[PDB]
């Protein structure tokens, strides 16, 4: 098995366009991953909130819908509740909060694309692993 | 394979280290307890390698060769074997920290 | 608690056999000069 | 310091032969035993009364419940050809964990 | 002698999200439930029936359409003391 | 925020599930962490009344920056692997974290130990050297040869 | 008496399968399948996000022969029961009375001579050990030469080990 | 006024505030404004046991027993709605708070009795005509006690109600029908009674403190034995608040 | 000769059948007060909720134990580090159940053997000897130290400490390996090699000292008579010995310097003890063991077991069960 | 039973100690 354009091709918007990240894309969403989001969501889970997780099917029912690039950058920059009702910045990281999230301070718009990637091509990969928790250990 | 290739030669080769105790033992002039001392590692060597997974389904259930496979051999016989509770393993423990 | 009762022999004969073993040994030493 | 001490030097290097010798082959002993899966793995008497009393707790029994999470958690992996397919729903766990 | 949590899944608390005894990370399952809603709907537990969920107080034309949307993955069971006391409708000491 | 009263949420064991009273009275929080009630910390103490945990300030109190504080904190636990993989041992490879406070308590403690050792080593050569006799016994005056037995 | 095999079905009348217990596990899980071996049923250890449960999946079990022969039960506890016992494969009746059996399995006697005769083995090598020993270390069972010459255990004194005839 | 640092490890914390010997007070009860306890606090004292009797037909009696559990025991921070009634009684809804303390008490001989102290959802109620809470005011009422242990306690054997096993796994062929007690856990749902007596009020802050006694059962080990009848015997204080 | 000089004479004295001493003045009562208070909760002791949930394990032989599930038990988790002597509790049976013989127990106990240790040194001086076999009990000291008073303070709760019984060291053991990952931790590691080693070592020199023994005795007569206690001459030949292993490996691999040889049938054991010891005490601030679960990775990103991850299974079983009703949180943190 | 029996054997081994001790063979230098 590799890692060819197919697994890193993931939805762009919801109206189903889809767009290919490289490989070198998919890496620095990884890295970029493990600096800014890891230490929370490792593995795809929530740590600080174990009922949400980064699993496609919990990100595409999210309000509005997570699972592609444009849900997950707009995430990026202005996180809500599950049902979209509330505007969470000032506890969840975010550009909007990148005063009180340092590390969100040095991410340029190419890096959130890259991270949402990551998050979207993931799971494609390592299926339950990915927000399973340690059962899939 | 070379499971069975090490275990086996491993095997022949502990009974040629021994024999070589004596050898030497009768050659020299000394007695042969060095000889009699190692047949202590013999039996710890054929009683796992061999007899153990001989008693179980396949060799599958033989330690592995490798540090964290012993581990796991470790693991593995406490949570199946509950191994601590066994008097005989603690007769060992007694022996090699005494 | 439910504990196999021929423990108390199978105890008992454990300690006693061979320690009166030892000690006819060890007496009979004692009583040679 | 500790009450006695060797006096002859034979008897204490034969002692120094005997003890790790001895424990050994008790261990290799044992070993042949759990060849067989003929283990010392329960007390009959502390199963009976735990079964009865819920509110009856040792360290043996603690360690039982131990054990049991490593089999559960473990053998699918560690037993790839018995193909153990254990749902997350019948995993051991405590509470939280 | 039987375990009440046990037979609970023999109803149909055991094949929808139960207004009465479910615990609230399962309203996670549907679009636009969780949190708020959830929360509202566990806070004014219990209900005699689905519909009556539609008449919780302050809802907004919004999360009453998205009730509506969503009556048909609810059912009411008779409430079931295990499963609500500990506040575990809240916290049932499940995380992954 | 889901709308538990953690004040009044029995956990399993019988003791709250959120909130428990210490052996002295004082409220504080429940679970294993009952054990560091004793903790003390600029981001706590807002919610810390006379009697402990005052209910009413978790109630009404809580603000966002200590939120943000605490999952910081409880997601930067100072456990990690050798190779500095962070989290429990079970954790893992994602997160590249060892704790400083980790890292300064084994390293001094090691060394700590170690000399304390070398302390036993040193003066036990000095009062023996002192003494006259950090070489070795004198066969022509070994002091136990005049020394009664002891039976 | 045997009670008569056990035939798992669910409400859909799939056939199921229990899953038996392995030789090595003093306990195993009560895990049920189809005959391509999908987890169709089991018995739970957190029910709180269960979907395998035999009141979920609606799970049934049939007797055929035995003294259960032509019997089917429905409830949820007995056909439990009867899972429970499926995974020690064909179900028995016991007399636990008479002997006041106390429930946890014992070996055969296949199992006490082969234990027995392993372990007998294994010491008797160390008899084997120490007697070859004696026999042919005979002249320093009570120890060596007291006049030992340095030289036939120093290197190099006689081109052949132990033959003073090599110096 | 003191503070954390104050009160901290002197088991001052497991204490009710009291009142005065000058608080014999009245405080004025308008009919026609809603009232509020914004403070219940319950500390128990004396733990008494029922014993049970041989053959039956004798009186059972109250026995002392000893706390084990340190200062671990005192309800607090009870808040809830005080409701004039029709007849001018007053009636505490309790709301929340601090309502539950599991207490482990020692009986002569050494049996320990746990249980949940508590007055989880208490009502409770005044006599009729209540125009003024005074020293002779007390309330009466009742309250749940849920199980001791909740739905996922698991017992050493690993035996659980919303978790754990469901049968003696270290007895694979014994014979379950005797174990059933045991295997089968029951969250038990009962019920307590308590009487508020009501010994001093300062009419002006609204507070009031007196003595309480309560009756509930003990734990039950979720349905593996009979629970014990429990008096527990304390003191008691409230602030009570124009809502 | 007064009073004091007298006494001091008589403490400092190497003609006591037993040495006191003045580290001994204070290890007799300590070891005295631990050894009766360990005998009668041992037998007799009632349960003791050890984690603080109100769920009381019992540890002694009259409450259902045998030899080898009996236990003093740890005192309980909601005591945490704080000191509960006899005098902090409002009566014995609160105590008992807070399980207040665990602490009175250690502490004693390891004053005493720190106390031991100073007393192999005194004696040893007042010997005209040379100072340092306490420093090869400061091994397995340190060890104690680790187990029953490091880890504890790094964990906060002296409930994690090792329990004072032979199952209760089996469930420590196994709890440890959950939540550190002891078996990849080099310290440990080296601690194996050291008992490992010096049982290795122990067997080898004992088996070259006995096999080199010189005759002096008849068939009939136990050998050790040859050997006379305070004979001048050595009762076995070096050179022989050293003949015999230096042919079994090579000449240079055996010693010939019975000083240079018992030095390391001294350092390997008590150097190996030492790390197992760091290793408990350097893991009590949860500096654990190499954790290499996920480290091997396919060219997709697919997850390659090894053994590293067969490890992390089992270690998942212990920590999931372990302790199974005192977590509300989904990370064990302590 | 059990327990008259652990703490017997267990009672037996300190006497031992006792005498091991107290009434050992005196080392006698030659
Ligand atoms: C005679 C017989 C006696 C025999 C007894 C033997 C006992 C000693 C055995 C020692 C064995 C050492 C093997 C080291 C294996 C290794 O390859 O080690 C590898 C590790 C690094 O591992 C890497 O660590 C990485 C860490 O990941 C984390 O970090 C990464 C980026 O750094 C990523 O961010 C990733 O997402 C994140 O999870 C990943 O896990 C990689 O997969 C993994 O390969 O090296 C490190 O940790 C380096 C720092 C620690 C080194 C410690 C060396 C040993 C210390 C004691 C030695 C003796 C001391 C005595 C002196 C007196
Ligand atoms: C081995 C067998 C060989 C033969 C025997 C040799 C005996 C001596 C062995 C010494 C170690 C040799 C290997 C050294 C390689 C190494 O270590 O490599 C590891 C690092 C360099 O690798 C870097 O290591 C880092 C370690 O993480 C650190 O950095 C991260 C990223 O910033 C995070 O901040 C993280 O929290 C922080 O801990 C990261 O993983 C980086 O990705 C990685 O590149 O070397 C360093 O750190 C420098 C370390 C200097 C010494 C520090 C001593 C600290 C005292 C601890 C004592 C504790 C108790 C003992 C326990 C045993
Ligand atoms: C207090 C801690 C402790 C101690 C001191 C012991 C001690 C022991 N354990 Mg136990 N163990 C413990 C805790 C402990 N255990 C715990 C908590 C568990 C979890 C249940 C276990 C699980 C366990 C298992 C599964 C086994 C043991 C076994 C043993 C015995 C191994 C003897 C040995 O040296 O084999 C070492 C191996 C040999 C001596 C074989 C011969 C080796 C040859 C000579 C090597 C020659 C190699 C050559 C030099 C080449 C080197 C190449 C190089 C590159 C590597 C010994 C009595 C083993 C046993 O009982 O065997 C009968 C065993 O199988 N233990
Ligand atoms: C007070 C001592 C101390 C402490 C607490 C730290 C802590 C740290 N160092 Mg620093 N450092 C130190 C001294 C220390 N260092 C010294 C002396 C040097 C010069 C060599 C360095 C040079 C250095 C570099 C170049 C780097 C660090 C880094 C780090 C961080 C990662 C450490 C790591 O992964 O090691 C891995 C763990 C080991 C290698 C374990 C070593 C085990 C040793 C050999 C055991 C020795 C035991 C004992 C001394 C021997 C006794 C023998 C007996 C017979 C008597 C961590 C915060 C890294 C970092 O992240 O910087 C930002 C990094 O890149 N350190
Ligand atoms: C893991 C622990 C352990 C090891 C590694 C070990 C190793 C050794 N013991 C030896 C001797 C002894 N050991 C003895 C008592 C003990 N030995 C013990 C435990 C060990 N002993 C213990 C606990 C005791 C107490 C009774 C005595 C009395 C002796 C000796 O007289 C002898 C010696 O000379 O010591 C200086 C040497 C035998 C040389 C030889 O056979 O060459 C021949 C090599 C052969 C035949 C190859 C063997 C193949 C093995 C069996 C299987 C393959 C192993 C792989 C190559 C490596 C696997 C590594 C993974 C598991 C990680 C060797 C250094
Ligand atoms: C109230 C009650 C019931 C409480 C009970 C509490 C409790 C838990 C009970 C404990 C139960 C328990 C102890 C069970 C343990 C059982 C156990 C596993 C034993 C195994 C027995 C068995 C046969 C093992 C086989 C292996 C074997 C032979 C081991 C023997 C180990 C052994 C005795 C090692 C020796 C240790 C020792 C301290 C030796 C000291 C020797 C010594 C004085 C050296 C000093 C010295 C050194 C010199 O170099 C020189 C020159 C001289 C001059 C000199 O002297
Ligand atoms: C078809 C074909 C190939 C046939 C060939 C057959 C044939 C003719 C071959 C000949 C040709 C030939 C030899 C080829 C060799 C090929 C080859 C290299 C094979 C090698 C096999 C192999 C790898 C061997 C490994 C053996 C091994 C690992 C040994 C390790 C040795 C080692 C680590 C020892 C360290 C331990 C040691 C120093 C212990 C000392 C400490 C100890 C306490 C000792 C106690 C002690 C010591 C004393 O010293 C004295 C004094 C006294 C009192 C005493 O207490
Ligand atoms: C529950 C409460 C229990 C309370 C128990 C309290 C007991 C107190 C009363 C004790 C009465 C005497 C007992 C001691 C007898 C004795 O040892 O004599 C033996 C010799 C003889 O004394 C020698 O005695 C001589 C006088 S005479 O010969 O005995 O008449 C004298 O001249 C000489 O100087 C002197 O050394 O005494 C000595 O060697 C010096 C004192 C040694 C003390 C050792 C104590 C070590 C305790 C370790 C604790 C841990 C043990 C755990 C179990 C393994
Ligand atoms: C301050 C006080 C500190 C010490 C107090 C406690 C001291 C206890 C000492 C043990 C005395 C019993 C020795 C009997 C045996 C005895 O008297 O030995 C005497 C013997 C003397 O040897 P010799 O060289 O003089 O004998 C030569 C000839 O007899 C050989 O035939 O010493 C040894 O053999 C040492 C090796 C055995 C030492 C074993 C010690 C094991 C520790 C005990 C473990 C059991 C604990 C179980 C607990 C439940
Ligand atoms: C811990 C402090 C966190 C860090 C660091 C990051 N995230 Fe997070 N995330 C966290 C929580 C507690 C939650 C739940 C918030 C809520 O109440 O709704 C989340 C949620 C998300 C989500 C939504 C998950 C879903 O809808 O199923 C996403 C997509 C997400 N987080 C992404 C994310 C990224 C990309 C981060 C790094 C830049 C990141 N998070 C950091 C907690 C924490
Ligand atoms: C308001 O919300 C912002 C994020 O939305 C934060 O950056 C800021 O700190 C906070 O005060
Ligand atoms: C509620 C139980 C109904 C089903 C009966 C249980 C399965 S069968 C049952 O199993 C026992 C072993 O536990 C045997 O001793 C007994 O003979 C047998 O009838
Ligand atoms: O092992 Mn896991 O982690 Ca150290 O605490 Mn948290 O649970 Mn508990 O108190 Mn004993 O133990
Ligand atoms: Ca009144
Ligand atoms: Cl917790
Ligand atoms: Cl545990």
């Amino acid at each position: 098995a590799e890692l060819t354009p197919e697994v890193l091709t993931v939805p762009l918007n919801s109206e189903g366009k889809t767009i290919t990240l490289t490989e070198k894309q998919y890496l620095e969403g990884k890295r970029l991953f493990q600096y800014a989001c890891a230490s929370c969501h490792v593995g795809g889970i929530t740590k600080t909130n174990p009922s949400l997780d980064l699993r496609t099917e919990t990100l595409a029912l999210a309000t509005p819908p997570r699972d592609n690039i444009e849900g997950l950058v707009d995430y990026m920059k202005n996180p809500t509740t599950y049902d979209g009702e509330q505007e969470i910045a000032e506890v969840h990281p975010s550009l909007r909060s990148a005063d009180i999230f340092p590390k969100m301070r040095n991410l340029t718009e190419k890096d959130l694309v890259a991270i949402a990637g990551h998050i979207l091509v993931e799971p494609k990969i390592l299926g339950d692993k990915w927000g399973g928790g340690k059962v899939y250990y | 394979g070379l499971w069975t290739f090490i275990a086996l030669h491993g095997a022949f080769g502990l009974i040629g280290f021994m024999l070589r105790q004596f050898e030497i033992a009768r050659l020299v002039g000394v007695r042969p307890y060095n000889a009699i001392a190692f047949s202590a590692p013999i039996a710890v060597f054929v009683s796992v390698f061999l007899i153990y997974p001989l008693g179980q389904s396949s060799w599958f259930f033989a330690p592995s060769f490798g540090v964290a496979a012993i581990f796991r051999f470790l693991l593995f016989f406490q949570g199946f074997h509950n191994w601590t509770l066994n008097p005989f393993h603690m007769m060992g423990v007694a022996g090699v920290l005494g | 608690m439910e504990v196999n009762q021929l423990g108390l022999i199978a105890t008992a004969l454990f300690v006693l056999v061979p320690s009166v073993f030892l000690i006819i040994l060890y007496v009979q030493t004692e009583s040679q000069q | 310091i500790f009450g006695i001490a060797f006096s002859n030097k034979r008897w204490l290097h034969f002692f120094m032969l005997f003890v790790p010798v001895t424990g050994l082959w008790m261990s290799a002993i044992g070993v042949v035993g759990l060849a067989l899966n003929l283990r010392s793995y329960d007390f009959i008497s502390q199963e009976i009364r735990a079964a009865e009393d819920p509110e009856f707790e040792t360290f043996y029994t603690k360690n039982l419940l131990l054990n049991e999470g490593i089999r559960a958690w473990m053998a699918p992996q560690d037993q790839p050809h018995e193909n153990f397919v254990f749902p997350e729903e019948v995993l051991p766990r405590g509470n939280a964990l | 002698l039987v375990n009440v949590v046990d037979e609970k899944l023999g109803t149909a608390y055991g094949e929808k999200i139960d207004l009465n005894n479910t615990n609230i990370a399962a309203f996670i399952q549907y679009r636009g439930l969780y949190p708020t809603l959830a929360k509202l709907i566990v806070k004014n537990a219990p209900y005699e029936s689905v519909e009556d969920v539609l008449n919780i107080p302050g809802l907004t034309e919004r999360q009453k359409q998205i009730l509506r949307e969503n009556l048909e993955h609810f059912t009411v069971t008779e409430v079931e003391t295990a499963l609500v006391e500990g506040g575990d409708r809240y916290n049932n000491g499940l995380y992954k | 925020k889901l709308g538990a009263n953690v004040g009044s949420a029995q956990g399993p064991t019988g003791l709250g599930k959120y909130l428990m009273r210490s052996p002295t009275g004082e409220i504080i929080f429940g679970g294993e962490t009952m054990r560091f009630w004793d903790f003390r910390g600029p981001w706590l103490e807002p919610l810390r009344g006379p009697n402990g945990l005052d209910l009413n300030k978790i109630k009404n109190d809580i603000q966002p920056w200590q939120e943000r504080r605490a999952a910081e904190y409880m997601t930067h636990a100072p456990l990690g692997s050798l190779n500095s993989v962070g989290g429990v041992a079970t954790e893992i490879n994602s997160v590249n974290f060892v704790s400083p406070r980790s890292w300064l308590a084994t390293s001094h403690f090691v060394l700590a130990f170690f000399f304390l050792v070398g302390h036993l080593w040193h003066a036990g050569r000095a009062r023996a050297a002192a003494a006259g006799f950090e070489k070795g016994i004198d066969r022509e005056s070994e002091p136990v040869l005049s020394m009664p037995s002891l039976d | 008496a045997w009670k008569g095999h056990a035939v798992f079905r669910n409400k859909e009348g799939e056939e199921l399968f229990v899953r038996r217990m392995p030789a090595f596990f003093e306990s195993f899980p009560v895990i049920l399948t189809d005959k391509n071996g999908v987890v169709k049923a089991d018995i739970p250890f957190r029910r709180a996000e269960s979907k395998y449960s035999f009141e979920q999946q609606g799970v049934t079990v049939s007797f055929y022969g035995g003294e259960l022969n032509g019997q089917t039960f429905t409830d949820p506890p007995t056909v439990k029961s009867y899972a429970r016992k499926a995974i020690f494969g064909e179900i028995f009746e016991f007399d636990t009375e008479t002997l006041n059996s106390d429930g946890i399995f014992r070996t055969s006697p296949r199992g006490w001579f082969t234990f027995a005769h392993a372990v007998f083995a294994l010491l008797f090598f160390f008899g084997h050990i120490w007697h070859g020993a004696r026999t042919l270390f005979r002249d320093v069972f009570s120890g060596i030469d007291p006049e030992l010459s340095p030289e036939q255990v120093e290197w190099g004194f006689y081109q052949k080990v132990g033959d003073v005839t090599t110096r | 006024t003191l503070t954390y640092d104050d009160i901290v490890g002197t088991g001052l914390a497991n204490k009710c505030p009291t009142l005065d010997d000058t608080a014999r007070g009245a405080y004025p009860i308008d009919s026609s404004q809603t009232y509020r306890i914004a403070r219940l606090c319950l500390q128990p004292t004396t733990f008494l046991v029922k014993e049970e009797p041989k053959n039956k037909r004798q009186e059972a009696e109250f026995v002392p027993t000893k706390l084990v559990t340190r200062e671990t025991t005192s309800l607090d921070q009870i808040q809830g709605e005080l409701k004039v009634n029709s007849d001018g009684s007053l009636t505490f809804v309790e709301e929340d708070g601090i309502d539950f303390q599991p207490v482990t008490v020692q009986m002569a001989g050494g049996e320990r009795i746990p249980l949940l102290f508590t007055v989880k959802n208490l009502v409770a109620s005044t006599q009729p005509n209540v125009t003024s809470i005074t020293t002779s005011t007390d309330f009466k009422g009742e309250f749940n006690v849920p199980s001791y242990r909740t739905a996922n306690f698991l017992d050493p054997k690993g035996r659980g109600l919303a978790s754990g096993y469901d049968s003696a796994i270290a007895l694979p062929q014994a014979k379950e029908e005797e174990l059933a007690r045991a295997n089968v856990k029951r969250f038990s749902l009962t019920k307590g009674q308590i009487s508020l007596n009501v010994a001093k009020v300062d009419g002006r802050t609204g507070e009031i403190a007196g003595t309480f006694e309560s009756e509930q059962l003990s734990d039950d080990d979720m349905g593996a034995h009979e629970p014990h009848e429990v008096k527990i015997q304390g003191v008691f204080y409230a602030s009570i608040e124009p809502a | 000769a007064n009073l004091w000089e007298r006494f001091c004479n008589w403490v400092t004295s190497t003609d006591n059948r037993l040495y006191v001493g003045w580290f001994g003045v204070i290890m007799i009562p300590t070891l005295l007060a631990a050894t009766i208070c360990f005998v009668i909760a041992f037998i007799a002791a009632p349960p003791v909720d050890i984690d603080g949930i109100r769920e009381p394990v019992s540890g002694s032989l009259l409450y259902g134990n045998n030899i080898i599930t009996g236990a003093v038990v740890p005192s309980s988790n909601a005591i945490g580090l704080h000191f509960y002597p006899i005098w902090e509790a409002a009566s014995l049976d609160e105590w008992l159940y807070n399980g207040g013989p665990y602490q009175l127990i250690i502490f004693h106990f390891l004053l005493g053997a720190s106390c031991y240790m100073g007393r192999q040194w005194e004696l040893s001086y007042r010997l005209g000897m040379r100072p340092w076999i306490c420093v090869a009990y400061s091994a397995p000291l340190a060890s104690a130290f680790a187990v029953f008073l490091i880890y504890p303070i790094g964990q906060g709760s002296f409930s994690d400490g090792m329990p004072l019984g032979i199952s209760g060291t089996f469930n420590f053991m196994i709890v440890f390996q959950a939540e550190h990952n002891i078996l990849m931790h080099p310290f440990h590691q080296l601690g194996v090699a050291g008992v490992f080693g010096g049982a290795l070592f122990c067997a080898m020199h004992g088996s070259l000292v006995t096999s080199s023994l010189i005759r002096e005795t008849t068939e009939t007569e136990s050998a050790n008579y040859g050997y006379k206690f305070g004979q001048e001459e050595e009762t076995y030949n070096i050179v022989a010995a050293h003949g015999y292993f230096g042919r079994l490996i090579f000449q240079y691999a055996s010693f010939n310097n019975s000083r240079s040889l018992h030095f390391f049938l001294a350092a390997w054991p008590v150097v190996g003890v030492w790390f197992a010891a760091l290793g408990i005490s350097t893991m009590a601030f949860n500096l654990n063991g190499f954790n290499f679960n996920h480290s091997v990775i396919d060219a997709k990103g697919n997850v390659i077991n090894t053994w590293a991850d067969i490890i992390n299974r089992a270690n998942l079983g212990m920590e999931v069960m372990h302790e199974r009703n005192a977590h509300n949180f989904p990370l064990d943190l302590a | 039973m059990e327990t008259i029996t652990y703490v017997f054997i267990f009672a037996c081994i300190i006497a031992l100690f006792f005498f091991a001790i107290f009434f050992r063979e005196p080392p006698r230098i030659t």
